DNA sequence: GGTATGGCACTGGCCGTCGTTTT
DNA sequence: AAAACGACGGCCAGTGCCATAT
């Protein structure tokens, strides 16, 4: 598809041309992003952190290591950590064994340790100390962003970076806060979609028979999910503290039952490449939302004295970016391009505003401003932009 | 010449006869008797005579019979054009100021009848030239009015006739007023404080040697009739102890004193509004008409300054050297690259960082001593009990899920803006932290302050309580302040006084071991403790401020002064201040400097063809604004360049002098007189008796002096007295200088122990005298004291006799001192003159496309190209020689020892620096000058080394 | 020996996380920890915030990179790093047995050279790019990437591993001005570390060399045990480069003015872990009124303090007081404000328990509201640096707040 | 000895005006 | 609803030390 090459072009997907395939892309094992991509995820990520934690009490930020180390569970598919010293220095002066090879592959599978395999576990590893931190009040949650190790189909390993929320809450209203939940993640996830009826949602249950959702975008080839909802009941929490159960005891109501897990989990890198896609669309142009967009406002100069219009655009830069204002300094090298060319490829990197400055803004303070939604071009007073380009902004985030 | 009486190695043999000529001269008086009894009385006939290597070079050929006359051609060929072109202005006549003043662009020539036509360039050799400044906009010249023999002239600003959004701050010679002459040739300029006007010429920053010249009326009226520093405080506020008739023949300052006193006539009204300083551009683009008016009248009072002070000035000075000197002296040019930019940004930035991290430590302090008002318990501290611990009362006028739930929100902030709509009962002044003491409000910025920072910012060193904060303690006793005793310390002894918290502290202290000191002062009442001053430098009974001064820095480390019991790091504190006093003194005027970057098209190419040659390099420069014979002496005086400091281990901007770097494709070549402040008086003294050099003692030590044994009168003398030789000049110098038997009393009170009580009336014998006019030490009195009380007093070499305002007829007895340093200060005048005549002299003859750059208190630099460094050296060194011969000339003796025919060495650099073999580092920047900014090392030379890579030659091809 | 308390207020506040026994000082140093709570993890963001903006933000040829955590394919045997493997092939190994007494115990040498490793160090990656980032700038050679990251390293199962998160910054400059760069580059990384730093006299630094002869400087802070390295340069040059792209060396040429050459590669490193550590340790009090004045209390910056201000209640009608308190919790919160819900917990804890806790945690200002909010809107605020109770009103609360803050981050 | 210069802290004295009181 | 006023805020200038310069 076309979109993957503007992606490409503007350092939006890192690698070479025959690496980047979609099958790379949604497994995990693509070279990785540009530095386009990786602002975009950030940006993503900050919106998510936004909406999820810090307006909520009830949600507090906890840390997990991206391994384990000691004894193990066998069977299962995670990436175990073969140590490559000891049978190196056994190498060197290798032993005459024959049956214990099978016995040396059982050993290294029961002590040897093993990468993350998704966020869930590592968080209800700070249930009980965490429960400190809320008087033992039952409803709560924890709320971490992390990259999560996976094989793919010589089985080769992908990484991608997923927010998980995990909420302890009673049986009583376990239900009710699942669909909560859910509402608000759906509603989230078209906060910032140019067509919200692309992001749907299904209804599933587990083999045992426990009730979850999932949420799906309607990409060009079929749907694929992005997050998924679970409700866990309270198997796993028993099962990591085996026998006394006072420990895990949570106050609602002056009384005492043992919470209900609800598991929140949403890939982020699919879920920059659904927006990627959402914004893509006779001009090539990537409509990013402004509260998602990299880089806002493209800066440049004109014809004129190169040393006073660099002067000028140096501050305006500084200006822009003391508030926040993410700006790329094309004026640092005359493109000597037609305005076309500068246009298709601001375009192509999605960005909100271009500002000219020319010898103009020396005389009376006017630069030229061009829009990226409706292709216009407006005349402006220098010290206003600024002010302006906030409340456009703000403007954006509110409706 | 190989050797002469007296056993002293002279010239050698080629070089005498080139110069002088072994004819004409007498082998002294034939008698050495008095000069040989005296040097035995002494006891000081060493004989550690080890010859120096001889070299002998043919000469440059020399013009008339004697050097004297020499000097004279060339004094006179070079001073023709410029004294001729100031006829011009002294002959002619010029019509009234034209009716009203044009606004247009550039220069226009107003008519007989105020008809003005512009015109490119006012095109004269001659002007009598004034600026004005915008202050507030920056440093570009605003407007500017010219008086010519024929013609009055008026140069407007671009920026002030047109308007503009923004203008560029990084100064152009575009942006100058321009006074170019393209191809009689030698222009000359005449202005009051004409430095500040030389500053904004266009063309005045153009690498290659500009032939016009500048003259300033400040510079003459101090060579004529000026005043002493002594004398011009005096002179104003009674506008001496026996006479005053020189209070009538000297002005002061402004240039209306100076008309005033010189012509006379009407006073010189001055604007009360000062627009140019005071009020913004706005201002001065209505009242045009009335500010250039005004200027028009400095112009015409200067024309008529000059008109009755040139005759004078040439009368006095016959000399046409003094002239030549004069006008070369004031053409000072100082090359910048963008590494002075860099510069600048690091040294303020590294200040900010040192004030912030002091500021800070004492913010600490500040915030934890907040705390002691619980339970009143700063009233059991030692230290904190005598504040303001008082508040100030605030007053004013008399399970489950949720739903949607969108209303709770909005309704949550409804009730928060409707609580937010009782503001109409807070008063409009808004109170100052209430809640806070009293000491800690004085420190707090007001809410409304536009730079308001957080916490107590206002703290600083040298308050009444950054000492008192930090628990300073003397000796194991806290300090105490008191409103007029000063600051000092508080011993126990016998609003509550707690005597037991310091009897506490004493005690504690005590464990790990009636004072004696200042006067236990009963006046402080005080009944439990008794309060002794800080000693001071000075003598008792006068008041010390903060105990932070550096000379505390050594006593601090000796373990007396210590803040351990409260704080601790008392030595880091002083430390930074003794890092940041120089640049907080001399920011204002470093930042200041007027830097005219010269852009690439204009650049030579010279520039541009090295390798080192930076694509976004700035090449620029700064003209000194120097004002020539700014002191009775007749020495250049400018408080940003000329004077004595430079890089320093320690202190952060002394790396001042070394970012006047050569721009790529050029070096600086410069050099350092051995000790000429002594070599005059101990010729003097010699020729004073007999024609040979070391007739006496002094010139025997200053001559073919000896650092290894110590014979040279620096380390002697501070073998003699036990202190550092870099610290034994204030003992000459003072001494020298007739500082007297009160000084020599007073500096050995200050300067150490053991020379102060009755030693300093006792010890000063020894370097003074032994068992009025005769006697070892005083055999110079009957010199000076002889050439300063002539009619006419003059310099014996050259012949300026001392301003009017020191003659004997004018004053009888005062200005003594001041009397006899002048002799001296003018010898080296004249010595500073007679190199600058006879360099350019030299590069002109052989085609060296170097320039004088700067002479900074007695030193001289040149900017050369690199393909002739080698030869700027030769030509530096043997003018030298040739000076030297000339005072030996003029003082009536025909000889020269060859210790003193040379530099010590000469610098060839990339850069400016005290000496080579060291790298400038600073605090900011610790890093090597080689490091931090590329630089080579650079290296000094000795004749030989010139002459063997020269080949003995000085013309361009060998 | 007083580091004790500093480490048992890190754990009862959640900066840490574990047991007394976990948490020393061996294991902080190398990394294998369980891990920071929610304080630690917040303060860790804001350091990170800080070093982005001072480092990366401002600077107009600075630009992201993102490099993955592990290193696949063929690599060399010396090594002898972690290796990874999926057991979904191993499952497969266990249902028989072949050649299984000398070939493949020798089959050790394909486990080294077909298994890809964790990563190491952010160096690797970053090199891996810069080919493709030299069409950001058009070729103009002084130009870097910065990235913020987790790397794992052996430590002394025998031998464990431990993850460290620090920040590295790869610098492209020619080759001329090599040192120059590394000089500017030292000096502004040592003022970044002395910015925050309540005492910047115990952060140090010192030169040294490689055996290949090539420069590098490193810096330290003083912990009470001795002086521990946080940051380190290297002047690399061009012995990575060439060699990870032998043949048409053409293609690493760049611009430097008028000469296209290759550019010497410099290397920062800091640790952000150790950072947060040595600032931890730096804000304690560890001078009589210290023997007298007994308050502990975590003097963090203002701008790296996990939690902003604290806001409670007093008795009163409850329904009143919440709603206020609401309505002031969203109003902090939209303007990037962080604030911690005391409201919620139950009147059990007096006031001078209160502040004793919120002085450990490090909270800049606390904020108490009552009935006379409702009636004027006075309330409360005590300071955390002098301990101080000012009233005042509530309309310009937050923007005297925000006024603080960048009143305190810009100078 | 015998001064002047720039920087900065402290302090009385001046005018101002905002809440405060009469009419 | 008008017009006066008193206990407290910006602000210029004078006094007094200290570093630089010599
Ligand atoms: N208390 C002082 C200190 C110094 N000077 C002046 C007189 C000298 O002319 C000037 C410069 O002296 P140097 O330190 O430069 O001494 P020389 O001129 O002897 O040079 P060198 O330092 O090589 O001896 O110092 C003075 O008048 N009074
Ligand atoms: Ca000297």
């Amino acid at each position: 598809e076309a979109l993957l090459e503007i992606c490409q072009r503007r350092h939006f997907l890192s690698g070479s041309k025959q690496q980047l395939s979609r099958d790379s892309l949604l497994s995990g094992c693509h070279p990785g992003f540009g530095p386009l991509g990786v602002e975009l995820r950030k940006n993503l990520a900050a919106e998510w952190w936004t909406s999820v934690v810090v307006f909520r009490e009830q949600v507090f930020p906890v840390d997990a290591l991206h391994h384990k180390p000691g004894p193990l569970l066998p069977g299962d598919s995670a990436f175990r950590l073969v140590s490559a010293e000891t049978l190196r220095e056994i190498l060197q002066d290798k032993e005459l064994s024959k049956e214990q090879l099978v016995a040396f592959l059982e050993n290294v599978l029961k002590t040897s340790g093993k990468l993350r395999e998704n966020l869930l576990h590592g968080a209800l590893e700070h249930y009980v100390n965490c429960l400190d931190l809320v008087n033992k009040r039952l409803p709560y949650g924890l709320a971490q962003i992390g990259v999560c190790f996976h094989p793919v189909f010589v089985k080769s390993i992908g990484e991608k970076t997923e927010a998980s929320l995990v909420w302890f809450t009673p049986p009583r209203t376990s239900n009710q806060w699942l669909d909560f939940w859910l509402r608000h993640r759906l509603q989230w996830w078209r906060k910032f979609a140019m067509s919200p009826s692309n992001f749907s949602s299904s209804d599933c249950q587990d083999e045992e028979g426990r009730k979850g959702n999932k949420l799906y975008y309607n990409f060009p080839w079929g749907k694929e999910l992005i997050e998924t909802l679970w409700n866990l009941g309270d198997h796993e929490l028993l099962h990591m503290y085996p026998g006394n159960v006072s420990k895990l005891h949570g106050r609602d109501g002056r009384k005492n039952v043992v919470p209900c897990v609800l598991s929140v989990n949403g890939d982020l890198d699919r879920g920059m490449l659904a927006y990627l896609y959402d914004s893509f669309q006779h001009r090539k142009v990537l409509k990013l939302h402004p509260c998602l967009a990299p880089i806002k406002v493209a800066l440049d100069v004109g014809r004129g004295p190169t040393l006073e219009l660099r002067q000028v655009c140096q501050g305006l830069f500084n200006e822009l970016l003391e508030n926040g204002i993410s700006v790329w300094p094309g004026y640092l090298e005359t493109m000597q391009s037609s305005l076309e060319q500068l246009y298709s490829k601001y375009d192509e990197m999605s960005i909100l505003f271009t500002v000219l400055v020319t010898e103009t803004t020396l005389e009376n303070g006017l630069i030229h401003l061009r829009s990226r939604d409706t292709t216009m071009k407006e005349m402006m007073h220098i010290s206003k932009l600024k002010d302006f380009l906030i409340k456009y902004i703000s403007s954006a985030k509110n409706v | 010449l190989r050797h002469n009486p007296l056993d002293i190695q002279m010239l050698s043999r080629g070089l005498h006869e080139q110069i002088f000529g072994q004819g004409g001269e007498m082998p002294g008086e034939a008698a050495v008797r008095r000069s040989v009894e005296h040097l035995q009385k002494h006891g000081l006939w060493g004989q550690p005579a080890v010859p120096l290597p001889d070299v002998e070079l043919r000469l440059p050929p020399l013009y008339g019979d004697n050097l004297d006359q020499h000097f004279r051609l060339l004094a006179q060929k070079q001073s023709l054009p410029y004294l001729e072109a100031a006829n011009l202005l002294l002959q002619a006549q010029l019509p009234p100021k034209p009716p009203a003043w044009a606004w247009a662009e550039g220069w226009t020539r107003y008519g007989p009848e105020g008809e003005a036509v512009p015109v490119a360039i006012p095109e004269e050799r001659a002007l009598v030239f004034d600026v004005e400044v915008c202050l507030a906009e920056g440093t570009c010249p605003t407007l500017a009015v010219a008086i010519s023999p024929s013609a009055w002239y008026s140069w407007c600003s671009q920026r002030l006739v047109e308007e503009r959004y923004s203008w560029t701050s990084q100064l152009s010679p575009a942006d100058l007023i321009p006074l170019e002459v393209p191809t009689w040739q030698e222009q000359l300029v005449v202005g009051h404080n004409v430095s500040f006007d030389r500053a904004h010429i266009r063309e005045q920053y153009l690498i290659q040697g500009s032939r016009m010249r500048f003259l300033d009326t400040m510079s003459m009226h101090m060579a004529i009739s000026g005043l002493s520093s002594f004398q011009r405080s005096l002179w104003i506020a009674a506008k001496a102890i026996s006479s005053w008739d020189w209070l009538d023949i000297s002005s002061v300052n402004s240039l209306a004193e100076v008309h005033r006193l010189y012509v006379g006539g009407p006073p010189l009204e001055k604007e009360p509004r000062e627009l140019f300083v005071k009020g913004t551009m706005k201002d001065i683009r209505e009242n045009f008409q009335d500010l250039m008016q005004y200027c028009a009248q400095d112009v015409w009072a200067t024309h008529e300054v000059f008109q009755q002070q040139l005759p004078l000035f040439l009368e006095r000075c016959p000399h046409p050297v003094t002239l030549a000197g004069m006008l070369e002296m004031g053409v000072s040019y100082l090359p910048v690259n963008q590494n002075w930019e860099r510069y600048l940004a690091e040294a303020q930035g590294t200040y900010e960082e040192l004030q912030r991290e002091m500021k800070k430590s004492l913010m600490d302090l500040a915030n934890d001593a907040c705390q002691l008002l619980s339970g009143e318990r700063y009233k059991e501290d030692p230290w904190l009990w005598d504040l303001e611990w008082d508040l100030q009362e605030f007053k004013q006028k008399k399970p489950c899920s949720e739903e949607e739930e969108f209303q709770q929100d909005v309704m949550a902030r409804a009730c928060l803006q409707k609580l937010k709509g009782t503001t109409e009962l807070l008063p409009k002044r808004p109170q100052h932290l209430p809640g806070h003491p009293g000491w800690y409000r004085k420190l707090c910025p007001r809410l409304d302050d536009p730079a308001w920072t957080p916490g107590p910012s206002l703290l600083s060193l040298q308050m009444r309580v950054t000492p008192k904060l930090m628990a300073l303690t003397w000796d194991g006793f806290p300090l105490h302040y008191s409103e007029r005793h000063g600051w000092g310390y508080l011993v126990p002894g016998r609003v509550v006084c707690p005597y037991r918290a310091i009897e506490s502290l004493y005690r504690k202290h005590c464990l790990e071991q009636y004072h004696h000191g200042n006067g236990p002062y009963n006046d402080v009442d005080i009944p439990g403790c008794w309060f002794f001053k800080l000693p001071h430098k000075d003598g008792n009974s006068c008041n010390v401020g903060s105990p932070f001064a550096k000379d505390f820095l050594p006593k601090m480390e000796d373990g007396t002064l210590q803040a351990g019991p409260g704080g601790a790091s008392g030595p880091r504190a002083l430390e930074i201040n003794k890092m940041i006093s120089f640049w907080r003194n001399a920011h204002k005027r470093i930042s200041s400097q007027m830097v005219v970057w010269l852009p690439r098209s204009a650049l030579p190419r010279a520039v541009i063809r090295h390798p080192d040659y930076d694509e976004e390099g700035l090449y620029g420069a700064i003209l000194p604004q120097v004002v020539t014979a700014g002191t009775i002496t007749r020495r250049a005086v400018e408080p940003t360049w000329l004077t004595a400091s430079n890089a320093r281990p320690d202190r952060v901007g002394s790396e001042l002098k070394a970012m006047v770097q050569a721009p790529p494709g050029y070096t600086l070549v410069g050099a350092d007189v051995d000790s000429q402040e002594l070599w005059i008086a101990a010729v003097l003294g010699d020729a004073h008796f007999a024609g040979m050099h070391g007739c006496t003692a002094f010139g025997w030590m200053t001559l073919q002096g000896r650092k290894s044994r110590g014979t040279d009168l620096h380390s002697k003398t501070a073998t003699t007295v036990g202190i550092s030789r870099e610290h034994a000049k204030i003992f000459n110098y003072g001494r020298i200088y007739g500082a007297g038997q009160p000084f020599a009393e007073r500096l050995l009170m200050q300067f150490n122990h053991r020379l102060t009580q009755q030693e300093a009336a006792e010890k000063a014998q020894q370097m003074y005298a032994a068992t009025w006019k005769g006697g070892t030490e005083s055999e110079m009195f009957n010199k000076l004291e002889s050439i300063a009380t002539s009619d006419i007093p003059r310099t014996p070499v050259l012949g300026c006799c001392i301003s009017r305002a020191l003659e004997p007829s004018a004053v009888q007895e005062e200005f003594m001192t001041s009397r006899v340093n002048w002799v001296v200060q003018s010898s080296a005048v004249d010595y500073l003159h007679l190199m600058l005549v006879a360099m350019k002299w030299l590069f002109e003859e052989f085609a060296i496309d170097g320039r004088f750059c700067i002479s900074i208190h007695d030193e001289v630099r040149y900017l050369v190209r690199e393909e002739d460094r080698y030869r700027a050296a030769l030509a530096l060194q043997i003018t030298n020689l040739l000076t030297r011969c000339m005072f030996a000339y003029k003082l009536g003796l025909n000889d020269l020892p060859q210790s003193v025919a040379f530099f010590s060495a000469v610098d060839i650099d990339r850069c400016l620096r005290k000496e080579v073999t060291m790298d400038c580092k600073t605090p900011s920047n610790p890093t090597g000058m080689e490091r931090r900014y590329g630089i080579p090392q650079g290296e000094a030379l000795d004749i030989y080394q010139i002459i063997e890579l020269t080949k003995g030659s000085l013309e361009k091809r060998s």
